[PDB]
């Protein structure tokens, strides 16, 4: 069957699910489905806060039912990041999380790209494989992140008016975020401009490696 | 056919006023159950204050902890 | 003209407003609470800074008494 989410931000997520389905599982999904941790997550049926250990049929949630979605400031642990200019930043992070997850997190507090970043704890640089647990990496232990002037993709764009500009870039990105560099480097914003590769549109729900762009391939920006 | 004719008038009866009073309970009651929702949304910033006071509460301690540890060395220097 | 549906009309319109008005309201609570969240945060992370420092402190200190 298929539920509802309803969130204060107007967006109404729609899920598949079964009655014999957790909470814990749900949230999972919206996990799955919108990149919110699930202890984050405050899910509200029949103005009950909603048990990760029970399930949805012992909330009687039926076929197209609508559970409200509550999201929190701060999830049960957090790690700090040191860079080297002194602002301790503060990561919401579960001991599930692998350290591309911790880069991921990083990128969407402070703009910086996984790949451009160097996190070292206990004198040892993390690998992107591994886990928070794997290193031991405990509630409030400090990490410490080495920048990157640049990442490991390159990708250049070319302007109606002849000027080209690079773009650190990875084969995940989606167009969307591609228009969202070229807004920070350029200043175009993301609905004027039009990115054009192998002469057709490119969507802004695929990624790089959708169109299958390799490394210091150009794409011709239009308006 | 009498009773198609009476169905259509039963039908636009008033119509236009009884849709927009249903459409306004929809509009009103959305309303409310968001005034419900952003309640919620208060609690639970709240509580994530709380968890951050208290957080903030054990880090103050560890720091008390550690000066009189600092002074304690720092006694050691006879 | 059935002038009792549109009395309950206006009457399902001012509910409608005053709603918004507490919705209003109540968005200034929240932003107040978060802003109450942010602060604290900072004030943990600069604890967390003093923490390290002194941290470095014991072990140096450990260092040189030993």
């Amino acid at each position: 069957m298929q539920i509802f989410v309803k969130t204060l931000t107007g967006k109404t997520i729609t899920l598949e699910v079964e009655p014999s389905d957790t909470i814990e599982n749900v949230k999972a999904k919206i996990q799955d489905k919108e990149g919110i941790p699930p202890d984050q997550q405050r899910l509200i049926f029949a103005g009950k806060q909603l048990e990760d250990g029970r399930t949805l049929s012992d909330y009687n949630i039926q076929k197209e039912s609508t559970l409200h979605l509550v999201l929190r400031l701060r999830g049960g642990m957090q790690i700090f990041v040191k860079t080297l200019t002194g602002k301790t930043i503060t990561l919401e992070v579960e001991p599930s999380d692998t350290i591309e997850n911790v880069k991921a997190k990083i990128q969407d507090k402070e703009g910086i790209p996984p790949d451009q970043q160097r996190l070292i704890f206990a004198g040892k640089q993390l690998e992107d494989g591994r886990t928070l647990s794997d290193y031991n990496i405990q509630k409030e232990s400090t990490l410490h992140l080495v920048l990157r002037l640049r990442g490991g993709m390159q990708i250049f764009v070319k302007t109606l008016t002849g000027k080209t500009i690079t773009l650190e870039v990875e084969p995940s990105d989606t167009i969307e975020n591609v228009k969202a560099k070229i807004q920070d480097k350029e200043g175009i914003p993301p609905d004027q401009q039009r990115l054009i590769f192998a002469g057709k549109q490119l969507e802004d729900g695929r990624t790089l490696s959708d169109y299958n762009i390799q490394k210091e391939s150009t794409l011709h920006l239009v308006l | 056919s009498r009773l198609n004719r009476q169905l259509e008038e039963k039908i636009n009866d008033c119509a236009e006023v009884k849709q927009e009073l249903a459409a306004s309970r929809t509009a009103r009651d959305a309303a409310l159950e968001r005034v419900q929702m952003l309640e919620q949304q208060i609690l639970a910033y709240k509580d994530d204050f709380m968890s951050e006071r208290a957080d903030r509460e054990r880090a103050q301690s560890r720091i008390q902890e550690l000066e009189e540890k600092v002074a304690s060395l720092l006694h050691q220097v006879s």
